[PDB]
DNA sequence: TGCACAGGATGTATATATCTGACACGTGCCTGGAGACTAGGGAGTAATCCCCTTGGCGGTTAAAACGCGGGGGACAGCGCGTACGTGCGTTTAAGCGGTGCTA
DNA sequence: TAGCACCGCTTAAACGCACGTACGCGCTGTCCCCCGCGTTTTAACCGCCAAGGGGATTACTCCCTAGTCTCCAGGCACGTGTCAGATATATACATCCTGTGCA
């Protein structure tokens, strides 16, 4: 079996516009957009770590580094984004 | 697909491609041509000429760093 | 914009009127008579 | 019985659990805090959204259903963050934005 | 194969620049461009099939390719990444 | 004699239907969450010793700034010659789907 | 089972060639600005006067955290069915032919 995001992004695009359709390419490009994105950001977690020394990526960690790879006002709402989730977690 | 057999035939014997392959390297190729293109446009207009000349894809190449 | 349905829809219009009878004759000039009243062209035309 | 994925407790639709094996296999750490997986989840969400609401723009104003290559280039490229971001990519039949030189044309 | 190096036409160049919003184009261009176009070609293919002779393998698939661009940081989206 | 139309012929835009793609709903397996055990890296704690400004001050100096001459670099005009643009007739082989093998 | 190879029609993208025209280059005169150089002004350090502050490094000490095995039971992926669209082809006349009876 192989698994993908592209169930995932398939659910989030009909929820922001339902009467939209998407091609197959465009799923291969989310999907390939998505799993680029989430390896670059593990990376400067990985690069940080090591110069900290520290053996645990920790969400603050991630945190930064999202504000490295991010521009400015991008990363301050994936920052914000992050947040709202670990609060939610925190229920 | 002629161009990249060769290429490849003349870098390793008895290579095969995927057909996918073969349409991701026509892809890429075409992505570079038209930077480059573009990047050589510019060049030509700063020399105040419309007539692009193999020398402003130099230039663009060395700018890029390509070649310098 | 006109067929021969809407003649169809005439014929049935037809029902309304009574009195008119007709009559004979053949000419040129009745054929242009029949032409105008068969023209089924519009203003664009 | 009744369980609850990590997802739907963070509100996250991507698969925060997936995300989790995902960086533990990818050998990045020794230790992997609890937060650092829901802290991706969220963060790729938000990317997700933002990507396709601008391709769904797109969409709407070529007036097609359907997102196409083309469309995804369109979105990228418009977006001058994005558009930094990812300078060095390219899209598979995305295509280029417009653009002509002034000087180029005879006037106007 | 051989002379493949011409196949590729003017008018193929011709319609790439076309693209490139080039308005007035000198015969020296092509030459210039197809030789640009294969010492690309060259390098790509050349980290494409290291890629595959590692896996102990005889088929170019496109993941050697794509990860080779990779490689060179020309990124590509939409084959199966 | 030549026209009007009675009797007849190919056709076709209009209309009814058949020939291809994509999305949602059904199975069913490598699972994701959860329970409990676990320990040693993270975090809280405490020096400790070393490097960073004090602060403006005068008496100096090396570099910065400002002023000037001028001459040659940039650059707007333009004579002209040609080599790319536009437009043919003509050829090739690039594209299409099809049949048979295989690595 | 996806790639390779040969068949073999069908264009249409390439090609040779013809004409011209507007573009690039060669040379022009102009004039303004930025180098070569001299004089004035500012920024910086030495020595005055010797430190206290607070910062980074270092270590000990829990303890909490999620690495681990394991069961439970699933929700996600692979696939088939259904619904739609693009394509296909009758039809109700449409666009007409043509012998011949009438004026």
């Amino acid at each position: 079996r192989k698994e993908t995001y592209s169930s995932y992004i398939y659910k989030v695009l009909k929820q922001t516009h339902p009467d939209t359709g998407i091609s197959q390419k465009s799923m291969s490009i989310l999907n390939s957009f998505v799993n680029d994105i989430f390896e670059r950001i593990a990376t400067e977690a990985s690069k940080l770590a090591a110069y900290n020394k520290k053996s645990t990526i920790s969400a603050r960690e991630i945190q930064t580094a999202v504000r490295l790879i991010l521009p400015g006002e991008l990363a301050k709402h994936a920052v914000s984004e992050g947040t709202r989730a670990v609060t939610k977690y925190s229920s | 697909q002629r161009l990249v057999r060769e290429i490849a035939q003349d870098f390793k014997t008895d290579l095969r491609f995927q057909s996918s392959a073969v349409m991701a390297l026509q892809e890429a190729s075409e992505a570079y041509l038209v930077g480059l293109f573009e990047d050589t446009n510019l060049c030509a207009i700063h020399a105040k000429r419309v007539t692009i000349m193999p020398k402003d894809i130099q230039l663009a190449r060395r700018i890029r760093g390509e070649r310098a | 914009v006109l067929k021969p349905e809407t003649l169809r829809e005439i014929q049935l219009s037809y029902k309304s009127t009574k009195l008119p009878k007709p009559k004979r004759k053949n000419t040129n000039r009745i054929v242009a008579l029949k032409k105008v009243l068969s023209s089924k062209r519009n203003l664009h035309s | 019985k009744a369980s609850q994925s990590r997802s739907a407790k963070a509100g996250l639709t991507f698969p925060v659990g997936r995300v989790h094996r995902l960086l533990r296999r990818g050998n990045y750490a020794q230790r992997i805090g609890s937060g650092a997986p829901v802290y991706l989840t969220a963060v790729l969400e938000y990317l997700a959204a933002e990507i396709l609401e601008l391709a769904g723009n797109a969409a709407r104003d070529n007036k097609k259903t359907r997102i196409i290559p083309r469309h995804l280039q369109l979105a990228i490229r418009n977006d001058d963050e994005l558009n930094k971001l990812l300078g060095n990519v390219t899209i598979a039949q995305g295509g280029v934005l417009p653009n002509i030189h002034q000087n180029l044309l005879p006037k106007k | 194969l051989r002379d493949n190096i011409q196949g590729i036409t003017k008018p193929a160049i011709r319609r790439l620049a076309r693209r490139g919003g080039v308005k007035r184009i000198s015969g020296l261009i092509y030459e210039e461009t197809r030789g640009v176009l294969k010492v690309f070609l060259e390098n790509v293919i050349r980290d494409a099939v290291t890629y595959t002779e590692h896996a102990k393998r005889k088929t170019v698939t496109a993941m050697d390719v794509v990860y080779a661009l990779k490689r060179q940081g020309r990124t590509l989206y939409g084959f199966g990444g």
